[PDB]
């Protein structure tokens, strides 16, 4: 919110796809985790 | 690319910041649907 | 939909193949997962 | 490459956005074929 | 605090996303650790 | 990019340094919420 001036320091053409990528990565990780430390996730796929 | 003017920066970020909320909101739905149908 | 102006910030010549790649990657992952936490996937291949 | 004019951007995205739906639709068929023949 | 002159030596356009990235990485690691050397984390997901 | 003037450096770092505290503070809440509901 308060932080928009960061693009004055950091070329959104590299920085945005950076953020959006780390989101995508993070979501797979969090899935991966839950998948491998519950039974009920995996249960779901059966 | 290059950096931005202070003006076009702040105007980009406006978009970055709805992106996020769109995300967040959808997350919330998820987490609730989750929460709901789930041992968690 | 509402988001097309992103190519004004991010050079589709790098950004598109980025998206399309992360899709391809994601689909292999999701296959990989299901393959290794059901019996019935693998069952299928037999 | 380089960035785009606001005009050629929006016109690219038109294509990005049918790509996606083409995907989605085919997905749906998949998920249903799946759903259908399957313990899930 | 006392250290701001570092951007005179190191191009914040590479250096900031560096810091912020290593934070993000570090937090996943620390989660990952705790997840795999307690029962109670994983317990939580069940 | 490039390096910064000593002036614009110190002025960036001002921001780096609230970023951090914002983090820290939120951390604290976390660690306490943690500490609280938890065998730790
Ligand atoms: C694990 C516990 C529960 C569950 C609970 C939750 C909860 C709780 C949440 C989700 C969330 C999501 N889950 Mg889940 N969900 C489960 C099982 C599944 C299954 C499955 C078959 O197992 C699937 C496919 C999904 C799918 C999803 C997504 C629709 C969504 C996260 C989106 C994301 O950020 O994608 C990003 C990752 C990708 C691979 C997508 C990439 C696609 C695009 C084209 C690429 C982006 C490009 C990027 C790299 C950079 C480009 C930048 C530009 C070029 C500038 N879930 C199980 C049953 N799920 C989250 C959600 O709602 O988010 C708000 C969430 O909060
Ligand atoms: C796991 C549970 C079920 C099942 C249920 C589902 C469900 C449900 C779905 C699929 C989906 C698909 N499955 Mg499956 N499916 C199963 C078993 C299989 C088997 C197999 C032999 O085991 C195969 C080969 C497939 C194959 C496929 C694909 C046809 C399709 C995903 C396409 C994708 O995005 O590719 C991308 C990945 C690649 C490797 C293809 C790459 C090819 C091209 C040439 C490269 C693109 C280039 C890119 C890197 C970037 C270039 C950009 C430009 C240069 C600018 N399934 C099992 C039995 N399957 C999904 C689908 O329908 O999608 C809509 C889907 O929703
Ligand atoms: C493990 C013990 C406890 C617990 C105790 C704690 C404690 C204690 C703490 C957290 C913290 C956090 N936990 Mg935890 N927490 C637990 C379980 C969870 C679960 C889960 C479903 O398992 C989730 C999703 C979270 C989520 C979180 C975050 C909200 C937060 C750390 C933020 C971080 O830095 O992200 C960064 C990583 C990412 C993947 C986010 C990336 C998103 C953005 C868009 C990308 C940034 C971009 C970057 C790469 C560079 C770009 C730079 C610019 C372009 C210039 N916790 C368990 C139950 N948790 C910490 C917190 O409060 O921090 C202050 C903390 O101190
Ligand atoms: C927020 C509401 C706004 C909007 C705001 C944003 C924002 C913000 C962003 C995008 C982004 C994207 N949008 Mg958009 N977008 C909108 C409308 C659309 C529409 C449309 C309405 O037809 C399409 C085709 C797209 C297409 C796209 C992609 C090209 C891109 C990333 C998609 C993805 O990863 O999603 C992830 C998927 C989901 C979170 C949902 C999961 C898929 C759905 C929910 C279920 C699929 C069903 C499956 C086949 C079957 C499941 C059966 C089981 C029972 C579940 N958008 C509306 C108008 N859009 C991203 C972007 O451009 O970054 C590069 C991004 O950041
Ligand atoms: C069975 C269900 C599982 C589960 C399954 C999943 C799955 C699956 C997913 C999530 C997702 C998320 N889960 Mg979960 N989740 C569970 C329970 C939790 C718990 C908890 C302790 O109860 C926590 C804290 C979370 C937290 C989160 C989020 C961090 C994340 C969605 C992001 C979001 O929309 O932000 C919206 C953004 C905001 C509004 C930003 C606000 C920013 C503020 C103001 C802070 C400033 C930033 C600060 C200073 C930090 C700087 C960061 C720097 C980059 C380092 N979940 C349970 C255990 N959850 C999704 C995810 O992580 O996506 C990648 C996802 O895919
Ligand atoms: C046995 C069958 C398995 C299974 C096997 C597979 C396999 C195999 C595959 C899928 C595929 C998919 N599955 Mg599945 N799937 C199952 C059940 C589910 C469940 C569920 C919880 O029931 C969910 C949520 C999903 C969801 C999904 C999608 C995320 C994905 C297809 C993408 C699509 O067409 O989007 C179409 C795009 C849209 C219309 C976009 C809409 C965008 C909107 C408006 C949101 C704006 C974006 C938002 C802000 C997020 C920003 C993202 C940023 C990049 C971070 N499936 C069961 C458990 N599924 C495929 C896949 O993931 O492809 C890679 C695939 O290959
Ligand atoms: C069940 C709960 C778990 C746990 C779960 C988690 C999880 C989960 C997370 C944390 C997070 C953190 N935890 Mg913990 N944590 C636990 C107990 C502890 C213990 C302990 C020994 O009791 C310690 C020391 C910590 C310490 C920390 C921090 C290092 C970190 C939050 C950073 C922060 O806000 O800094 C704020 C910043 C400051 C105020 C900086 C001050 C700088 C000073 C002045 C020093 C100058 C720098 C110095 C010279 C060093 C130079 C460094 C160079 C780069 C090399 N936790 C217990 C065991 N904790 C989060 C994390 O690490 O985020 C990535 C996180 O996600
Ligand atoms: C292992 C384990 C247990 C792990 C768990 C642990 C942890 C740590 C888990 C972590 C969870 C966390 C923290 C998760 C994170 C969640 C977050 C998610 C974020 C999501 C963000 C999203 C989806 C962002 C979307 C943003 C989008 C799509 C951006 C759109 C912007 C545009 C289209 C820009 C429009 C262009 C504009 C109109 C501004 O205009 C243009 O301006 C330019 C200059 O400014 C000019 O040069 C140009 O000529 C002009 O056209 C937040 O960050
Ligand atoms: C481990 C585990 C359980 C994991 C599970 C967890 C998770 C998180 C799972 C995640 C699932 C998710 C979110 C999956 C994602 C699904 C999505 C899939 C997306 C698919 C998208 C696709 C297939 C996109 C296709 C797009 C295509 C092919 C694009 C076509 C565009 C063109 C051909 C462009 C045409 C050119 C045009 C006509 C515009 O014209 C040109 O314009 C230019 C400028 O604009 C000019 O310079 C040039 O001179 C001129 O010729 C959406 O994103
Ligand atoms: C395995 C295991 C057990 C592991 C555990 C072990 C270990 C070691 C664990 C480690 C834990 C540790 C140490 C964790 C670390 C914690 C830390 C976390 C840090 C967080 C920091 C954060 C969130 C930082 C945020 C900063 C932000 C968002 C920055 C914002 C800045 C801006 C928006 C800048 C604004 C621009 C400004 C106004 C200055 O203006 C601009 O200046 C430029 C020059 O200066 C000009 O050229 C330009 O024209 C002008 O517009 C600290 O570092």
């Amino acid at each position: 919110m308060n932080q928009g001036k960061i693009w004055t320091v950091v070329p959104p053409a590299f920085g945005l796809p950076l953020m959006l990528g780390a989101v995508a990565i993070t979501a797979l990780l969090v899935h991966a985790a839950v998948l491998t430390h519950t039974t009920w996730y995996a249960a779901f796929l059966q | 690319a290059e950096v931005l003017t202070s003006e076009q920066a702040e105007e980009l970020h406006k978009h970055v910041i709805d992106g996020t909320r769109v995300f967040l909101v959808i997350a919330a739905i998820a987490h609730f649907l989750a929460f709901t149908l789930t041992p968690w």
